[PDB]
């Protein structure tokens, strides 16, 4: 009503008077305070055409960004904080898989005296947090994680894995079906039959987690201000 | 600590200003002010420490550089850094490479004066997932990602330290050297179109900084941020 | 769109300037 | 209304808040328009306006509040003594409903009308303190222990809740039938029963006489009657028991409000229909008794409400030697140390609860408070220091005025026993408290931290403790206007 | 002098009731202005109190006098 009117002037100004204040207090302050600015952070961007191809169905944590010509298929998702920059050369990853959080993928020499290295990640691997990969051919269904970081032309084949340290340098064609750690790489045991289908299950359930973690980081602000209060009243 | 004295007292006064605009939006009936959204300011002071990276030196959005850090032309900080300098300050120079998923770090505080600088002279190339904390590298070094340099280190002039590799404290790699593994002990030599090579890896950066930056800079898309207010 | 529209607040809000011109006006017969 | 009311308006409006709010709560309460809205806070927050809107009243109003003179001298009759000891106890009563506010969310039971009796208890005590007749002494006591009765047993599905509460209900009601045929008996041997016509019946000519026999049982029913209801520290069976079952805001409310006003009741009677030697006698046994009893018990204990009540225990007592003479100087000292007394176990009840939840039961979860809380351990060993006795604070101050009153009103006794149970509690405390910085057996890092009105409410409190020393003129002056009115 | 006592009161409390709930001592550093109010306001009126305490007390002695007087 007309006494809305009022009072929304009066907010208005009161809102002005708290604008001002803010203003005179960084200039008491000043040289030193940095104030806050927009996101200015892209989830998703191209670098001279080459726009990234990524499924629908698929998960990509705001705190991830892919560059270049990323090819991303299905079922699979790109965890928190995650660089995956082709800005070089191709990346395509299979479907299915999962690159959990804090990862980097990196290409290099794109067609110099005419060898190209590109990098491919089969279907279903499960790459792991703070995994490094540079430039590097990781067939289907194959298990790196927990801080491993593969060199060169290197490529793991065919439910092999490299586990928590594995250095891997410089063009090492991993057998198929084995384990290897050591700094450099050297493998230690056999992979048994229930690990292969542990690593398959870890797939699985993990596009199942990654597809719960899309619904809620998807969300806009009346809707999650909607679910905070709907918890809170509930807890009560 | 007059200007500490005049922080804080900044500090009441915006803090009052928040307040009462606050209070003129709930007046107004807009609850906008809640809409939590991380802060990350990619440069960050502490009370004067604040960074200074000059013009024409690319650094990412999602970087991290806060405390004492400053950083000369021709240098990229790729996606992912945090380059810390509450304590001890960063210099890093010219035509450098600090790629993502890489921190600078700087020992939190130990009792003495032990905190050491860290001075990244030009012409340097540290690859991805690199943790430099408290070391000396100088012009034309490569250090080969998977890297951990920990306090009291010195490589210098045309140097490499390979990949997935440690140096421990108080270790010194001068020209024409490699090391490897855990610990970091040393290999073979060098070459001199491997040299070369270091040069134009900065120089290939150097361009592909300019590139991103130059897209960064694209007027922020607004038809995604109307898209998202829509639903 | 130049109004408040809740009328429960509005109402809560003359009570509240309310309160505060009149300890004003006792005060100032003191 | 008719200007004879305005001799109870105080009464008046805090009785028609207390009807107003039990409508609100119980219709709003029971109401499926809204969810099913339990209005514990609502109604707790407009209790304590309306406590406050008493205290206002009340207190700008005394000089007129002594309006209807002996209309109201049927039953009650108001002096400056009943004015101050009225301000302290609404000043008591909003203080616990303020620290309280948080324990109804916390521990999470739903019943709003928690908050319509502590108001009605408040008007209850608010009659008893102003009560000038025996029987309206002892109706007004009755309103007040049945408040707390339906207080005490408040979660069911809980444990200590209804053993607690029945035990309290046994001795509250045991300790009334006493005072009952204590009056009883005055009654049919004086043939009175309003304080004035006791006073001019039984003053000076105590002589014995042939029906003499009858009067004295009287007044010792009565003693023992209002002792029970004191704790009576020989008969303070279960005091503890009661102290540790029924919840923390219950059993500060407990402790702070009901004690002040049945102090004040046992002054008024005490002045006017006493022996000789009687009630001084009845009562210089129990405050030695109490005295050791608190040193002798708070000296061993495991579980942090216990000691509390064993404190307690002893500060009544030493309240009570206060009690021995009759001089003006004594009741001065007295009154002082209720008021001390109020406001510290006020703070130690909002210590003990802002510490309550992730320490159900225990007195070892001392864990390090110095480390994981260093201000509110600073805070504690204040609040607890003040409580035995130490270099300037308000319980040493007080205790100190307390025995210069006693040497100098001609009892040499009461001191040696006052220092060594003082001087062993404060043995005791200041090896708890440097025992906080030996090692740390346990840790309970706390999701408790005292919201904001406890934190305030704390605060006051324990600035106020440290800093009395530095000019205690007004307090002075003001017990001395009072206990110099009581009488003359 | 009263008026700075009282203010330098308000803001102590203040700043421990904000120390106490582990939160930083300057939170809402627009309390503090109303402490110090409170403060000051609160030992003024506690002197003015005091006063006219006092000058009761002496008044009720005074006629206690009497009281005694007659007796001798
Ligand atoms: C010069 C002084 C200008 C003050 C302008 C009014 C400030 C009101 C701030 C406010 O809305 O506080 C709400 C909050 C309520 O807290 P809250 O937990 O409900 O959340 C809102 C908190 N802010 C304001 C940060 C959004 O009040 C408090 O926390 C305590 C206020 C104490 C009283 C302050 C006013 C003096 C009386
Ligand atoms: C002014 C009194 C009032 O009712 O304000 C309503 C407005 C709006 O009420 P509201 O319902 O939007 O929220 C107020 C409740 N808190 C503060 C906890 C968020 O509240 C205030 O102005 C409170 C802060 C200023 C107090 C002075
Ligand atoms: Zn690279």
């Amino acid at each position: 009503g007309t006494l809305g009117r009022a009072i929304y002037s009066v907010g208005f100004w009161i809102r002005e008077t708290g604008q001002a204040i803010d203003r005179l207090g960084s200039r008491l302050q000043g040289g030193y305070f940095f104030q806050e600015q927009l996101s200015r952070h892209r989830t998703l961007m191209n670098i001279f055409d080459k726009a990234p191809v990524v499924d629908k169905d698929v998960f990509v944590a705001p705190s991830a960004s892919v560059i270049g010509d990323v090819q991303v298929g299905r079922g699979s998702s790109i965890w928190y904080g995650c660089v995956l920059r082709g800005d070089v050369n191709s990346i395509r990853v299979g479907s299915g898989t999962n690159i959990q959080d804090n990862s980097l993928v990196h290409v290099a020499k794109s067609n110099l005296s005419g060898k190209v290295l590109p990098t491919v990640i089969g279907d279903n691997v499960t790459v792991g947090h703070s995994a490094v990969l540079h430039g590097c051919t990781v067939e289907d269904e194959a298990f790196v994680g927990m801080g491993a970081v593969l060199l060169d032309g290197v490529v793991v084949e065919k439910n092999a894995m490299v586990a928590a340290g594995a250095l891997v340098r410089q063009n090492t064609r991993i057998p198929s079906g084995e384990v290897w750690a050591g700094n450099p790489a050297k493998f230690l045991r056999k992979l048994s039959n229930e690990e292969i289908t542990f690593i398959s299950q870890s797939a699985i359930n993990y596009t199942n987690l990654a597809q719960v973690h899309a619904a809620e980081n998807s969300k806009s602000y009346d809707e999650i201000e909607f679910e905070k209060v709907l918890r809170k009243k509930y807890a009560r | 600590t007059l200007g500490r004295a005049f922080y804080a007292v900044g500090f009441w006064i915006r803090e009052t200003g928040q307040a009462i605009d606050r209070l003129g939006s709930r007046l107004q009936g807009n609850y906008l002010f809640q809409e939590q959204l991380s802060r990350h300011r990619p440069l960050m002071n502490l009370f004067d420490k604040y960074p200074s990276v000059h013009k024409d030196a690319f650094v990412a959005p999602s970087a991290s550089l806060l405390g004492d850090v400053h950083v000369g032309p021709a240098s990229s900080i790729w996606y992912g850094c945090v380059l810390r300098g509450d304590v001890n300050g960063i210099v890093i120079g010219s035509g450098t490479n600090i790629q993502d998923n890489s921190l600078v770090h700087v020992a939190k505080s130990n009792l003495t004066g032990k905190v050491l600088p860290t001075i990244i002279g030009d012409n340097v190339t540290v690859g991805h997932s690199a943790v430099l904390q408290g070391c000396t590298v100088e012009d034309e070094a490569f250090i080969g990602m998977g890297a951990t340099l920990l306090d009291g280190v010195y490589v210098e002039k045309h140097a490499m330290v390979a990949a997935g590799a440690l140096v421990r404290q108080n270790t010194r790699i001068p020209y024409g050297e490699v090391w490897g593994g855990n610990p970091a002990k040393f290999l073979r030599k060098l070459t001199e179109d491997e040299m070369a090579f270091f040069s134009q890896s900065a120089l290939n950066y150097s361009n592909l900084a300019q590139a991103h930056a130059a897209e960064n800079a694209k007027e922020l898309e607004e038809t995604e941020f109307v898209k998202v207010l829509h639903k | 769109e130049r109004v408040s529209t809740d009328k429960h607040r509005n109402y809560a809000v003359v009570a509240g300037t309310i309160t505060i011109l009149g300890a004003l006006g006792w005060y100032l017969k003191g | 209304m008719f200007n004879l009311f305005l001799a109870v308006y105080p009464e008046i409006f805090i009785i028609n808040a207390t009807f107003i709010l039990l409508i609100h709560g119980v219709v709003f309460s029971t109401s499926k328009k809204y969810d099913y809205p339990p209005l514990v806070s609502n109604v707790g927050w407009l209790g304590l306006l309306s406590v406050l809107i008493t205290l206002l009243l009340l207190a700008a109003g005394a000089p007129l509040l002594t309006i209807a003179h002996l209309f109201r001298n049927n039953l009650f009759r108001r002096d400056n003594f009943t004015y101050f000891c009225q301000i302290l106890l609404l000043l008591s009563t909003a203080g616990t409903i303020s620290m309280c506010f948080d324990f109804f969310e916390q521990e999470r039971f739903d019943a709003f009308e928690f908050i319509v009796l502590i108001l009605l208890s408040t008007c209850s005590m608010l009659f008893m303190i102003s009560a000038y007749d025996s029987i309206a002494m002892y109706l007004a006591i009755e309103l007040q222990s049945l408040c707390f009765y339906v207080m005490a047993a408040s979660k069911r599905k809980s444990e200590f809740s209804t053993e607690a509460g029945l035990k309290y209900l046994i001795l509250g009601a045991f300790s009334s039938g006493i005072l009952l045929f204590g009056c009883s008996m005055i009654y049919g041997s004086t043939g009175a029963t309003h304080f004035d016509q006791l006073a001019k019946i039984l003053t000076g000519y105590e002589i014995t006489g042939a029906r003499s026999s009858g009067i004295f049982m009287g007044i010792l029913f009565i003693a023992v009657g209002s002792l029970f209801k004191i704790t009576a520290v020989p008969f303070h069976m279960w005091a503890p028991d009661i102290y540790e079952g029924s919840p923390t805001p219950v059993t500060a409310f407990l402790s702070i409000a009901p004690k002040i006003s049945i102090f004040a009741n046992i002054s008024r009677v005490s002045i006017y229909g006493s022996y000789g030697a009687t009630l001084q006698q009845i009562f210089c046994f129990c405050s030695i008794a109490s005295m050791i009893l608190g040193a002798l018990a708070a000296m061993a204990q495991t579980k942090v409400k216990r000691l509390l009540a064993y404190s307690s225990i002893g500060h009544v007592g030493y309240i009570c030697t206060g009690f021995s003479c009759g001089t003006i100087e004594g009741i001065q000292s007295l009154l002082i140390g209720i008021f001390i007394y109020a406001l510290m176990t006020i703070d130690a009840f909002a210590i003990v609860l802002a510490l309550r939840q992730t320490r159900v039961k225990y007195i070892a979860d001392l864990g390090a408070l110095a480390k994981t809380n260093p201000i509110l351990a600073i805070t504690f060993s204040i609040t607890m220091f003040s409580y035995v006795g130490i270099p300037p604070l308000a319980g040493f101050c007080s205790k100190f005025y307390l025995f210069f009153a006693a040497l100098g009103c001609g009892a040499y006794f009461l001191a040696p026993v006052g220092v060594v149970t003082s001087v062993i509690g404060c043995f005791y405390y200041i090896r708890l408290a440097k025992r906080m910085f030996f090692d740390t057996p346990r840790t309970w890092i706390l999701y408790e931290p005292m919201d904001r009105d406890k934190s305030l409410l704390l605060a006051m409190t324990s600035s106020f403790i440290t800093l009395f020393f530095p000019y205690p003129s007004p307090l002075f002056s003001v017990t001395h206007q009072m206990a110099l009115s009581l009488y003359l | 002098s009263a008026t700075t006592i009282g203010a330098l009161l308000g803001l102590g409390t203040q700043m421990y009731s904000n120390a106490l709930r582990k939160l930083p001592y300057m939170r809402h550093p627009w309390e503090h202005v109303v402490g110090m109010g409170l403060g000051a306001v609160f030992v003024n009126q506690l002197l003015k109190w005091e006063a006219q305490v006092e000058q009761d007390l002496d008044k009720m002695l005074e006629k206690a006098k009497a009281a005694n007087e007659r007796r001798y």
